[PDB]
């Protein structure tokens, strides 16, 4: 049976910060293609790790 | 004719600021995301004595 997970969360250190905003954020990824998850999973920045 | 100063600045607090770009705005990640960001998470990762 599945578990119905719903992932919704996205917590990574900070030097990853820029680069989630830009895959939850913006339509365009990094070469103006497209962003399938924009508006996908909130980002939280985090700097109490690495 | 002589106006007087006695004023200076100060080298306050250099673990608030960063310098050295060699700034550029014309790539994907070439000269986006590894001069500009970078500067951006090293300010925003700095830590007072580690954690």
């Amino acid at each position: 049976r599945p578990l119905d997970i719903r992932p919704n969360l996205l917590v990574v250190p900070t030097t990853l910060r820029s680069k989630a905003k830009e895959v939850v954020g913006v339509q365009r990824l990094a070469n103006g293609a497209d962003n399938p998850n924009f508006e996908l999973v909130q980002v939280l920045d985090t700097a109490w790790l690495n | 004719f002589m106006a007087d100063e006695y004023r200076y600045g100060v080298r306050s607090r250099c673990n608030v600021g960063f310098g050295f770009w060699q700034l550029a705005a014309m790539s994907t990640e070439e000269l986006n995301q590894v001069n500009f960001e970078k500067v951006y998470d090293a300010m925003r990762n700095q830590k007072a004595d580690g954690g």
